[PDB]
DNA sequence: GCACAAC
RNA sequence: AUAUCA
DNA sequence: GTTGTGCTATGATATTT
């Protein structure tokens, strides 16, 4: 936005959010009028509203970083359910569902840091360290069970959650020499 | 209430189902076949801690309900049981 | 948990 | 979602 | 005869993931 009658080049501009205006600090010309409240708006898709009852509460929040955008619900038990039809089109789920199973790896580092007592920040930074190395002919061939374990090291040593090299050989698995290339050829990317 | 259940209710809730086995029967056919197995795994004493924080650099030790507090922490204690894990096995009953 | 509406 | 207000 | 299907006071305010 910038002002149609002033326009100095840095454009000094307030949002008066009480008022719901956006508003020109040197002119006084309302630039907008529309104005909508993006915490409260952000309160829709994520809520505490687990039960149901909630009229506000009408989206979900996703996260396209990690698991790009898969939107998918889950045929479930409601009140009013017969056992019969969600076995059905569960058992009908099966039929539909190879890059878009090795998704699957990150319930092996989800696992991992469960099995490492490590927080929710360090999961999605090794999950997101796997995902933009896996595929890279700069790793090749190497042990593919020592290249998340390597992005592990790589997700722990930004979210400031001590872990030797030697805690997660512990882990999996890992092969010293073999984790320890894999950790330079990724740390370059 | 709450001691009651720290005391004797959660000794006997790691006791009711408990241990779970696992048995791997053969096909009989020739060695490597004709192994039959079954392997072991129980739960015994339960152990609880006083209140302790694990920090972002590895490091444990107690907390303080002001602590808990003023970090946002949970004031809780760590569980701890006694695993053991059996192996047994037959030829094609003992 | 109503109370009335259709199978 | 709980608590509450007349 | 049984099942099955709608709804069940007005507004307001304060937290908790
Ligand atoms: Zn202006």
């Amino acid at each position: 936005l910038t002002c149609p009658e002033c326009k100095v080049y840095p454009p000094k501009i307030v949002e008066r959010f009480s008022e719901g205006d956006v508003v020109c600090a040197l002119c006084g010309l309302v630039l907008s009028d529309k104005l909508v409240d993006t915490r409260s708006e952000w309160r829709t898709f994520s809520n505490d509203d687990h039960n149901g009852d909630d009229p506000s509460r009408v989206g979900e929040a996703s996260n396209p970083l990690l698991d790009g955008n898969n939107l998918s619900t889950r045929i479930g038990k409601g009140e009013t359910t017969d056992m019969r039809f969600t076995k059905e089109l569960n058992k009908a789920q099966g039929k539909n569902v190879k890059d878009n199973e090795v998704q699957a790896a990150f319930a092996k580092i989800t696992m991992l840091c469960d099995a490492a007592e490590l927080p929710k920040i360090v999961k999605d930074c090794a999950k997101e360290a796997y995902k933009l190395c896996h595929d890279e002919k700069t790793l090749k061939g190497k042990s593919m069970e020592s290249i998340m374990a390597a992005s592990i090291l790589i997700g722990c040593r930004r979210a400031e959650v001590a872990r030797t090299f030697k805690e997660i050989q512990s882990l999996i698995h890992v092969k010293t020499k073999e984790f320890g290339k894999t950790l330079n050829i990724m740390k370059n990317i | 209430s709450f001691n009651q259940f720290v005391d004797y209710t959660l000794q006997d809730i790691i006791c009711e189902d408990s241990t779970l086995i696992l048995e791997q029967l053969a096909q009989h056919t020739t060695e490597s076949d004709n192994i039959s197995r079954k392997y072991e795994i129980s739960f015994g004493k339960i152990y609880v801690t006083k209140p302790m924080v694990n920090e972002s650099d590895g490091v444990t030790h107690a907390l303080y309900p002001q602590e808990a507090r003023l970090r946002n922490l949970t004031y809780s204690s760590g569980l701890f049981v006694d695993v053991k894990k059996r192996t047994y096995e037959a030829i094609d009953e003992l």
